[PDB]
């Protein structure tokens, strides 16, 4: 603690591939929230041993067995729609909505002609960017507040799987946490199911359309190491058991 | 900073980036309208991808001079709903984005 350093300005990086980006399109995000008839939803465990650490949800959530199945099927292409929110008592906040169509099966997940920007929770994107493969998130230093319940929505051609990921953060606030803006605002409102269910949780309404993962990374990665961070080189896989 | 305007009127809210650092890339400008509070977007000015005005102002809101350092807005016909605080939002890599607010008050006549 507690000071700024010079770190090389990174640059914006190119797209890893050829497609087209669908601005400002809008739809209502479905509910997160599954009939209690179904069994639980799978949980892991996320937490820092240290408050300025990087912090990562994972789950491989095994997609290439799915677009494997697309093959067989000889299915020409599959669209995807990746969703993330935080659940609390009652309602829960959309934090993250990607949507990939017209994408090659006998590719790796999400080789796509048609891609939207993805769409952020403000707040979220200040310290939080997607992993390589984007199925997870990265958190740099996240404050204390962000603790909670995390759900991942996967829509991989027609299948739908969600991830519960617990992130406690034990350390407290890392100095140079982002803790949001006046007062006091730090994520977008908590929905109830209600609101879900009659399609008023529209993404272009509440939610950002932001930078693709690896220039969102650069910003994030350029943000925490200016206050010091180290990005590691991997992260390890989001655990099924609960922290000591 | 605080607005004020009778119901029925137009009225503008400015909105501009200065200076811009030398290095910082402008991606677009945001306008958002705070609650209780829990943002809602207003209208989006994307300089390669365009403009999108949000319901319920689909008709009564329009840039003026939009580009990437004025995201200057008409909010028209006013209506009371309209109160509050309004944010206005220019996303900007590697730095990340910067914001101005403005409280409006709209009086009855
Ligand atoms: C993907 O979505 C488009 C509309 O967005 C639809 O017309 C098309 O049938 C879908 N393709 C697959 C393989 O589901």
């Amino acid at each position: 603690p507690r000071v700024t350093v010079y770190v090389d300005p990174p640059a914006y990086p190119m797209p890893r591939y050829n497609y087209t980006e669908r601005w400002h399109t809008t739809g209502p995000i479905p509910s997160p929230f599954a009939d209690g008839r179904e069994q639980p939803v799978e949980v892991r465990y996320a937490t820092s041993a240290a408050a300025c650490d990087m912090l990562a949800l994972i789950a491989d959530p095994q997609v290439g067995r799915t677009l494997w199945e697309a093959v067989r099927r000889h299915a020409r292409a599959y669209n995807a729609t990746v969703i993330w929110y935080k659940i609390e008592s009652g309602c829960a906040r959309p934090l993250y909505y990607m949507e990939y169509t017209e994408c090659e099966p006998r590719k790796h997940f999400g080789y796509c002609r048609y891609r939207t920007p993805p769409f952020w929770d403000s707040f979220l994107a200040g310290f939080a960017y997607p992993t390589d493969d984007e199925l997870g998130l990265i958190m740099a230093a996240p404050a204390r507040l962000v603790e909670g319940q995390y759900r991942r929505a996967l829509y991989i051609d027609g299948t739908v799987a969600y991830t519960d990921f617990m992130v406690s953060l034990p350390a407290g606030d890392c100095w140079f946490s982002k803790l949001g803006a006046a007062r006091g605002y730090t994520f977008g409102a908590c929905f109830p199911a209600r609101d879900y269910e009659q399609k008023k949780v529209l993404r272009l309404t509440y939610l950002t359309q932001y930078y693709p993962q690896e220039a969102h990374k650069a910003i994030v990665d350029y943000w925490f190491m200016r206050h010091g961070g180290v990005v590691p080189p991997y992260f390890e896989e989001s655990k099924g058991y609960e922290p000591p | 900073d605080s607005m004020y305007g009778f119901i029925g009127t137009d009225v503008v809210l400015h909105c501009s980036f200065a200076n811009p650092l030398p290095g910082v890339k402008i991606t677009q400008v945001t306008w958002q309208k705070a609650t209780n509070g829990s943002k809602q977007n207003v209208a989006i000015y994307n300089p390669a991808m365009g403009v999108s005005v949000l319901a319920p102002y689909r008709e009564r809101v329009e840039f003026l001079r939009p580009s990437f350092t004025d995201g200057t807005i008409r909010l028209s016909r006013l209506e009371l709903e309209d109160e509050g605080v309004y944010i206005c939002e220019f996303a900007t890599f590697p730095a990340g984005n910067r914001e101005s607010q403005l409280n409006l008050t709209v009086m009855a006549k």
